[PDB]
């Protein structure tokens, strides 16, 4: 097999990141850890903190559109009803 | 060196499913990919097994499917699974694509990955249409008619391309028998397109939610994502199980239970749900040619993103205006589909057109403008010269 | 739990023990569901309408 | 988009007291709303690095700023994967949120601009 | 679109079978066959339902064999190639009333009665619509509604004008089990029957559904718990930095 | 901060009195997951295979 | 670095068909490889095109094939190409297998290569038989019958496997419709199996006629072997054209132009020419079970070759006793196929049995016995210690 073009990712041992020095990591065995807790008591008030931050970028747009739909849908329901049949003839063709 | 590493075949696997360096921080949105892979399998398998009972013939078509529905043991499970799998395929695909837009997966060096992805999107929509035709119910025949007729818009040869596809004077036996063959073929082409998609993904690795380099902290795909992909796999199955067994026809259209009829287009004719936003766009332009050109454009404009995105950082995680407008885009897409579902009546027409505008405007105006503005906002917000 | 240490003794469940158990389940589990289901729908089933004949 | 471009537009704003008093606040708020400081990251750590210019820059960066940046990035990933935010006191205080990589970027950019120009210079006899 | 064209929305009746745990009421299915055989069968085919499919669902092996044999079907010609008939058998499909379409429209003012094998699934509303359409025939069209000759008004059908008149009337059928054959009691029955005709897999399907949802649910929960265990090492992980001299 | 001064894991480190607890729970889960999956696999496989066996309409006893 | 090299997709194309180092001395037997690739394409393309007109329904099957011959434009060219392309596929496959069997390509590090190739042989024969059934002519029906029954030989579950395959009391509609379904599917698997054959080829490269290393003198695949291959491609098409246009049915059986009939096996029943040697081996064993075990064994025995060839040098180029015994095997194989086309009558039965013995005895006795002798012969002929 011949050589291929250079990329932005190597593989274990030469991943191609910056020389790391000074960073030290500690970790523990999953076997030696509390039989899966964290849920409730410690990370229940922590949960849902996300989408309490984001929920506005989601809500405002949803609101703008759901409102626009509803509103526009009622005007439809009206035009084709007995009452609006006079206005319907105006804006139709 | 280990066998899985040295062997010709196993090594391909090892470097794609076992030792593949993943960014420690990729979230569940990155699980969409494996799900699409599963859909392809489900679709392909359920399909081959039904082919063993299906008849391409325009006369026997609808009935053979009903034969699969009644006489074939577990037949209904195969059909309800194929049918609902297609719809789930699209739900998951849209999500996979959405994850792409949001996290800026399309830019960086991953362009080719994106472009191949778009091709797949086009190929899938095609495949599904061909398959939908095989049932040959009212929605089938008319969808077959309307869609093949999209090509009559081509200037001169246009009508020839159409009667050529049909292989006759209208949608008939030749058209269904051929569409079955094509429906069988394309999926394999998709699989093929999927490997290329994976190959491009494999040179630069997957991206992460921060939008920065992952190279500093990776964890092998195995004994991590194999188990994490499994969580969403099981959920995916559970939710599909619910439809396949307790709500098998909710995602479908009733008219597709009445055999096709060339002399009658139901007043209730309506496209499959996942095609609506597109159907909506075409309907908004009151000209034949433009409607079809604008629609195809709605798909192709996806290719323009790695260029209009003027940002100097990747992804929406730290951009405010971006997130907001991104969400204006998503819902606008849903509203667009909602429109395709309604009739061509006074309050809805103008709405469809505005929504269409917004859609195209997001890619050609919003993204380039906002991305520029946010770039400066970032600079002047901490620079003191 | 000490119930695991008696049965499997701190060793994961073996692949052979898994399959073996998998079979038992199939039959046991099924009959259970079938029963609960038939009972819940009593009076509607064919077995029931066939008796009133 | 180029930083030579960003820095052009930005400074002009930052200079005319009319645009300045009006934008800098929006910009400061935009940034605090962005939320990156809450992950212990400086904006320059966010700059997408998969291109010749950035690659050139990062290499030219003094050893210490590099190791530091390394840590910050890893820390960001660990925090994000745990779905929390760093303890408030570890957040990058706006005074630390310095454009440390920027000078290198601009240097590299203009250097490239020239090379580019000198490659196509026309001649006039 | 004017409500008259959309059609009056069918209400939600309480079907003995609406429910993830509910089976059809085979008692009602049986009565349904009768309402079909005596009233509907004179204009509507059931081409997709084979006799044998009733066996063990609504009737007995003997009862079906007997209903089948009352009709003649084409058999292989004899020694000299002369077409001859034969009494129906379990492997056959319920015979329609008309030999072809032209003949069906001749007997129906020009209209064509759809085959009712998939009717519940070929309409929005399903049981609720079929049932509502059957019962909701007002004795007289609303004021201003001019009706085409030979047509009948029914609010539930789209456009209000329907070529099928009203056919269900109190006590028109004599139920075998002694049930009061009121016009609505019948509608409830035929509809249920027509539902089984279109969805025979029904009971069997909801049962497998229950097995599937239970198992997959467990696999899902289990999988979450397993994922967390494997990921524990990475989740709790800690980093400390010391700027090198 | 010295590297010999190991951080605090007392929020996750289980107070042992039943050393093999994390293990007993994990292995049961894993094993239980395995049990149900073989069953589900056996079930899926049988469904497809049996969809080839003779259809209802062809078992016509002549 | 050049583009054809740097691109993720072209580098593959490049290292396989352009820069690939080949041994300068490889002869024209090395051209059979690409020919097979071509064959796979001809079959696949022609098939999909014909499929647009085919009806697997047992009552429509035979006639849809005639509809292709009589009504489809160039339909006959499509059919005759597919049918003859099927025979050429085997004439070439056999040559390709022979070349390797001769030059000891199954040896050294190329075993996995050879083993993959054996799978492709078993699969191709399967695909071919599935397709032969689709015409549903007399030969079709009875071929369908006999072959599926080969499994009724399995002791306990026997008959069950058989009726499972048929999907009925006998070979009827279910059988022919699932058989088309599968005839469409396997080709794509063969294709996959081919890419593995190629991956296994690519790590060691091709061998050469001298049977020694080609590392000292290499020449790129492009502009040499690309053009050398062209010569055989054309030559191949020229002969296939001679059959397709001037003698379309010579390679077939007339009985297949008579619609299949379940109550009458024609006294003229004979397997396809490429299956004959194997048919013959089965007929030569008067026991039902042993008959099928021996036949399947005759195919599996090829896997034994890398262990029974005790020679210390590769290939037959310099072995007098091997070249001799090789041709004895080749002709024996032809005689075997000849006995197959013959009747079960006195001189032929015994002949068939003697040849079957030889066939197996070649891989198990001759080769090891002969090669050991040649090793010693090579030694004593020049050692004067
Ligand atoms: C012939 C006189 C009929 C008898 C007796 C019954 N039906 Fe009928 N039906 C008939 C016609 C003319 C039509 C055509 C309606 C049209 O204008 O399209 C029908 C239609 C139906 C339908 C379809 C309604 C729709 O949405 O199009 C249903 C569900 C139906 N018929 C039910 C039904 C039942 C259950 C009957 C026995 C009680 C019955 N029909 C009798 C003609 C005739
Ligand atoms: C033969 C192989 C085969 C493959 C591979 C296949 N299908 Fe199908 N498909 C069928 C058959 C047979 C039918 C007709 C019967 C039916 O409706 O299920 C069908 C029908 C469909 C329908 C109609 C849905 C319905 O049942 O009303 C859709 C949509 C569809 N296929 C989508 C897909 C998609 C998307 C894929 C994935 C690429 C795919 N199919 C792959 C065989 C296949
Ligand atoms: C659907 C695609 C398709 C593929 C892919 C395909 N075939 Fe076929 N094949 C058919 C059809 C349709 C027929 C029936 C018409 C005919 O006889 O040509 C057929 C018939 C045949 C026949 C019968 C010969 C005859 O009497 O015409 C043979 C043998 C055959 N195929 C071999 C092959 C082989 C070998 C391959 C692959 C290497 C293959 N086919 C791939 C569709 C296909
Ligand atoms: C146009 C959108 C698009 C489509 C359509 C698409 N992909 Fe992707 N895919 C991408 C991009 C871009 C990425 C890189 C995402 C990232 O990690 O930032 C990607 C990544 C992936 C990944 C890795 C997991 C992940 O979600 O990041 C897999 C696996 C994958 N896709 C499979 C598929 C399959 C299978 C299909 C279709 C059958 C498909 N993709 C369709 C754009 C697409
Ligand atoms: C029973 C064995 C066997 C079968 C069947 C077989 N191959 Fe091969 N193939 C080989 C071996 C071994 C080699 C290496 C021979 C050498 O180059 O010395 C080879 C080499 C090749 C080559 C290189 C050119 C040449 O002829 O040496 C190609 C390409 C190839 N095979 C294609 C195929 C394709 C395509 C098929 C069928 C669809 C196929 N092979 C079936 C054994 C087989
Ligand atoms: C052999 C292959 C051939 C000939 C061509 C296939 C390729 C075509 C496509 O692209 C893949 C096509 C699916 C298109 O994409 C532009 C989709 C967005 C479809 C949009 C679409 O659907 C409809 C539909 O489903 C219907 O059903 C009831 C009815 C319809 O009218 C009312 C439509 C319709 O008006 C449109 C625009
Ligand atoms: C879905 C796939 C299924 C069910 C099974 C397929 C796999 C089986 C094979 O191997 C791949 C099989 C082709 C076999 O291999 C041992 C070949 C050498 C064929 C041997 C073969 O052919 C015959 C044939 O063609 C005939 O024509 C009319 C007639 C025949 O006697 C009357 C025979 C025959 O007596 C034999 C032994």
């Amino acid at each position: 097999g011949p050589p291929s073009g250079k990329t932005y990712m190597g593989w274990w041992g030469h991943m191609g990141g910056p020389k790391q020095k000074g960073i030290t990591s500690y970790a523990v065995s999953p076997y030696a850890q509390k039989p899966l807790q964290g849920i409730f008591h410690n990370a229940v008030f922590n949960s849902f903190r996300r989408f309490k931050s984001q929920f506005l970028y989601v809500l405002i747009p949803a609101g703008i559109y759901w409102y626009w739909w509803k509103n526009g849908n009622e005007y439809n329901e009206f035009l084709y009803s007995k009452a609006g049949r006079e206005e319907l003839e105006r804006v139709n063709v | 060196m280990a066998f899985r590493k040295s062997n010709v075949y196993l090594s391909l696997v090892n470097s794609y499913i076992i030792d593949s360096p993943q960014p420690s921080s990729i979230n569940y949105w990155w699980n969409m990919g494996s799900l699409l892979g599963l859909c392809l399998v489900i679709q392909i398998v359920t399909g081959i097994f039904m082919a063993m009972h299906y008849s391409s013939n325009i006369e026997l078509a609808f009935s053979s499917v009903e034969h699969i529905m009644r006489d074939v043991h577990n037949g209904y499970i195969l059909r309800y699974l194929h049918a609902n799998g297609a719809s789930f395929f699209f739900m998951v695909m849209f999500m996979h694509m959405a994850k792409g837009l949001y996290y800026g997966s399309y830019r960086s060096p991953r362009v080719t990955l994106w472009n191949v992805g778009v091709i797949i999107f086009t190929l899938t929509i095609a495949t599904a249409f061909l398959g939908y035709c095989c049932v040959y119910g009212q929605m089938s025949h008319w969808g077959a008619t309307v869609i093949t007729n999209l090509f009559s818009a081509i200037p001169f040869v246009g009508n020839d391309i159409v009667s050529w596809l049909w292989g006759g004077f209208s949608v008939s036996n030749p058209t269904i028998q051929r569409f079955f063959a094509l429906h069988y073929l394309v999926p394999f082409i998709i699989a093929a397109m999927v490997i290329m998609h994976l190959m491009a993904l494999h040179i630069h690795g997957s991206s992460n939610p921060l939008g920065i380099t992952g190279n500093l902290d990776r964890i092998p795909m195995h004994s991590y994502f194999i188990f994490k992909d499994l969580v969403t796999v099981f959920l995916f199955m559970l939710i599909l199980a619910l439809f396949v067994f307790y709500s098998p026809n909710t995602l479908g259209h009733p008219d597709n239970y009445i055999p096709g009829n060339p002399l009658v287009t139901p007043a209730s004719i309506v496209p499959e749900w996942y095609l609506l936003p597109f159907y909506a766009i075409l309907r908004s332009i009151p000209d034949k040619l433009l409607g079809v050109i604008t629609m195809f454009a709605a798909i192709l404009v996806l290719l323009v993103l790695p260029f209009t995105d003027r940002s100097v950082v990747r992804g929406n995680t730290f951009k405010v205006l971006s997130k907001f407008f991104f969400f204006i885009f998503v819902f606008n897409f849903v509203l667009l589909g909602q429109i395709g579902a309604c009739h061509v009546e006074v309050p809805y027409v103008l709405m469809g057109q505005i929504a269409t505008f917004i859609y195209f405007a997001y890619f050609l105006i919003i993204v380039p403008v906002i991305s520029t503005i946010e770039n400066v906002l970032f600079y002047i917000g901490r620079v003191n010269k | 739990s000490s119930l695991y240490k008696t049965f499997f003794k701190r060793n994961a469940v073996f692949v052979g023990t898994i399959f073996a158990g998998a079979f038992v389940f199939q039959t046991v589990f099924d009959t259970a569901i079938t029963s609960w289901y038939e009972n819940h729908n009593k009076g509607k089933l064919w077995k029931d309408v066939k008796a009133k004949i | 988009q180029s930083f030579t471009s960003i820095a052009r537009i930005g400074d002009y704003i930052l200079k005319s007291p009319v645009l300045s008093k009006l934008c800098v606040p929006v910009a400061n708020q935009f940034i605090n709303l962005a939320g990156y400081k809450k992950l212990g990251l400086k904006f320059d750590d966010l700059i997408a690095e998969e291109n010749p210019i950035m690659q050139t820059a990062l290499r030219r960066l003094p050893e210490d700023e590099s190791y530091a940046r390394a840590y910050r990035i890893i820390r960001a990933h660990q925090t994000e994967l745990t779905h929390h935010l760093l303890p408030r006191n570890e957040w990058i205080k706006a005074q630390e949120d310095v454009p440390y990589l920027l000078p290198y970027i601009l240097e590299a950019e203009a250097a490239a601009k020239e090379k580019d120009e000198l490659d196509n210079i026309e001649v006039s006899k | 679109m004017t409500a008259a064209e959309h059609g009056l929305h069918a209400p939600a009746y309480a079907w003995s079978h609406n429910g993830p745990f509910e089976t059809f009421d085979h008692a009602s299915i049986r009565r349904g066959y009768q309402v079909y055989r005596e009233v509907c069968a004179a204009c509507h085919s059931l081409d997709r339902v084979a006799w044998r499919t009733l066996v063990g669902v609504s009737h007995t092996n003997e009862e079906v064999r007997n209903m089948a044999e009352e009709f003649e079907y084409d058999d292989e010609p004899d020694e000299q190639g002369n077409p001859k008939k034969r009494p129906g058998k379990l492997s056959d499909y319920i015979p329609g009333p008309y030999p072809n379409e032209q003949a069906a429209r001749a007997a129906n003012q020009g209209a064509l009665p759809p085959d009712l094998s998939l009717i519940v699934k070929a309409r929005h509303g399903g049981c609720d619509y079929i049932f509502s359409l059957l019962t909701g025939y007002p004795d007289e069209p609303p004021a201003g509604v001019a009706l085409p000759p030979g047509s009948n008004y029914n609010p539930y059908f789209p456009g209000g004008s329907i070529a099928m008149a009203r056919v269900l009337f109190d006590d028109m059928v004599e139920y075998e089990d002694g049930t009061p054959a009121t016009t609505s009691q019948m509608a409830k029955d035929v509809t249920t029957f027509l539902n089984w005709c279109a969805e025979p897999e029904h009971d069997e399907r909801k049962r497998l559904g229950l097995k599937t949802v239970i198992i997959l649910s467990s696999l899902y929960l289990l999988s979450i718990w397993v994922k967390k265990f494997k990921w524990a090492g990475i989740k709790t992980r800690k980093f400390v930095f010391n700027p090198p001299k | 901060k010295s590297t010999y001064r190991t951080p605090n894991f007392d929020d996750v480190l289980k107070e042992n009195n039943d050393a093999d607890k994390g293990r007993s729970y994990a292995y049961f889960m894993v094993g239980a997951m395995g049990l149900l999956s073989s069953a589900g696999a056996k079930s899926t496989v049988e469904t497809f295979i049996s969809s080839m066996t003779a259809t209802a309409d062809v078992l016509a006893m002549a």
